[PDB]
């Protein structure tokens, strides 16, 4: 009754497309994704001008059986998406996401076991392409009492990381001390402030002594691991939601803008120098908003998901502008673009690192998109 | 000439 | 006797456009070769 | 048309393909744009569930176009004006909007 809407749709979508896109590319994939992130940097082909990008994303190919897979990707140098080597992952796989100070270490976590478990170089050299058995685990974390939810590495000092579980505690770690004798001595530190299912936590980019996080207690923590009883109280813990919140997006250039979002089908951006009143609650989207992220690329531009499927990229800057009123139906003024070429829900997006412009888009039933919106949208 | 012809008869009786 | 998808709208929209240049220049040449006798 | 099912939100924002006139000159465009592509590629193929109305897109497919001005973009006024006009404006809106 409401498939072929949905069919129809795609179809308009797919007839409108040579306007709003001036690159898509949809590689129809063989198992759900649940992960992606983008290789740094990229090996380049001058006289060829097919520049080869590569990004590292999981998947779900059958129940309880996961994987990890590489993919590679032609984009021109101003073309298939061609999967690499596959990893067969020994349990779920929700968080995989490899961290900046080298792009070999990776660390997953699944929506069911309770503990993370970290990969790394000597993990995929030893991966025998028989393995009757899964893959062996460079070494898994177990602290917790039920399944985590989120990772996220260091960015100014190599080996910690952080986590929060179904327990509603965060939970530190510390990779450099690891030794298997006395695995206990790992946790550098966990975080009792929450009550109910903690659904994200992130890390700092100028670090500034901070960390981030969030549950569905209608809460939004900011931390300071340098103070001593920063385990039961935190330092921030704003209510500044209504319904359970789903994400977090700390900005790349400037430290002090902040970005939440929940069910409320509104994403409230924040300022940490007076964290009490949202500056301008964002809205536009029609159904409960998930992903939230950022532009390493620019200081506002904000993308979000959502489960009426469909992506919107905003444009923070145009908060209160002089817009005509034969426009003024499609929504406010920050709304600046809008991707619906999915049939299914997005499950993770992600932004390339190297081209302006492009984003990933993995679908949930078997696709994967590459997009960029058209200059006559973001230019002037 | 005769090419120009039919574009004119092409636009004219084009619906 | 009784007897015994694809789902490509852009490669159709461009299928069309050209088969309509294809008889355009087809009547175009032969109303070059009749309006000469 | 129609009217007679339709539950229809929109794919797209109407305000982004913002050109035109009449609406033939809106599918001349289109088809004028199509011809002179950088890339087009149709290999993307499914199939449909009985009796569960979904699209099945079978591996390995893909479909990919790519528009003539793509290739023809060059990156020295591009972040020149789209960051610094960003970033300036943001930062001004920043310092105002956090006055209340």
């Amino acid at each position: 009754n409401q498939e072929k809407c949905i069919n129809e749709e795609y179809k308009i979508w797919k007839k409108n497309s040579p306007f709003l896109y001036d690159l898509i590319i949809t590689r129809a994939l063989e198992w759900p994704c649940m992960s992606l992130q983008w290789y740094p940097e990229q090996q380049i082909f001058a006289e060829h001008g097919y520049t080869e990008q590569k990004m590292f994303l999981g998947v779900r190919a059958d129940v309880g059986k996961y994987l990890l897979a590489v993919a590679s990707i032609q984009l021109p140098y101003l073309l298939r998406v061609n999967i690499s080597n596959l990893y067969s992952h020994p349990e779920s796989v929700c968080s995989a996401k490899l961290m900046p100070q080298d792009d070999s270490c990776v660390a997953t976590v699944g929506n069911y076991h309770n503990d993370v478990l970290v990969f790394d170089k000597e993990s995929f050299e030893s991966y025998s392409s028989a393995s009757e058995s899964p893959l062996k685990p460079k070494y898994r974390l177990t602290k917790h009492t039920q399944p985590c939810t989120s990772v996220c590495w260091n960015f100014l000092s190599k080996g910690t990381l952080v986590s929060g579980s179904q327990d509603a505690t965060l939970s530190c770690w510390d990779l450099n001390a690891y030794n298997e004798s006395d695995s206990a001595s790992v946790l550098k530190v966990h975080i009792s402030s929450h009550e109910k299912q903690v659904s994200d936590v992130r890390f700092h980019y100028k670090h500034q002594d901070l960390l981030a996080s969030v549950s569905y207690d209608q809460y939004l923590h900011v931390h300071d691991i340098r103070r001593p009883d920063a385990s039961t109280k935190p330092a921030r813990s704003v209510h500044a939601h209504s319904g359970p919140i789903h994400s977090v997006a700390f900005n790349p250039h400037n430290d002090f803008i902040l970005a939440t979002c929940s069910t409320d089908k509104t994403i409230a951006l924040w300022d940490l120098r007076n964290l009490n009143q949202r500056l301008h609650t964002l809205e536009g989207h029609e159904d409960i908003v998930t992903k939230i992220s950022f532009s390493p690329h620019e200081e506002p531009i904000l993308a979000s998901t959502s489960a009426d499927r469909r992506t919107l990229v905003w444009d923070l800057s145009r908060i209160g502008e002089d817009q005509p009123a034969e426009e003024a139906q499609d929504g406010p003024p920050e709304l600046l673009f809008m991707h619906g070429g999915h049939t299914s829900c997005t499950i993770d997006m992600d932004w390339c690192p190297n081209y302006n412009w492009t984003m990933a888009t993995a679908a949930e039933d078997n696709i994967l998109q590459i997009w960029t919106p058209s200059r006559s949208i973001w230019g002037n | 000439d005769i090419k120009a012809f039919v574009q004119k008869l092409g636009q004219r009786l084009c619906h | 006797i009784v007897i015994d998808f694809k789902l490509n709208f852009l490669e159709q929209i461009r299928d069309n456009v050209i088969n309509l240049r294809k008889m355009v220049e087809q009547d175009e040449q032969l109303c070059i070769e009749t309006f000469s006798k | 048309k129609r009217a007679n099912y339709k539950n229809y939100r929109c794919p797209f924002l109407c305000r982004n393909i913002e050109k035109e006139r009449t609406v033939e000159q809106l599918v001349s465009r289109l088809q004028t744009k199509l011809l002179r592509s950088a890339e087009l590629v149709s290999g993307l193929q499914a199939k449909l569930c009985l009796d569960s109305f979904k699209l099945l897109y079978l591996p390995r497919t893909e479909d990919s176009y790519i528009d003539a001005s793509y290739l023809r973009l060059r990156d020295t006024d591009f972040l020149d004006c789209q960051n610094k006009r960003k970033q300036r404006w943001r930062n001004r809106w920043e310092s105002l909007l956090k006055s209340v």
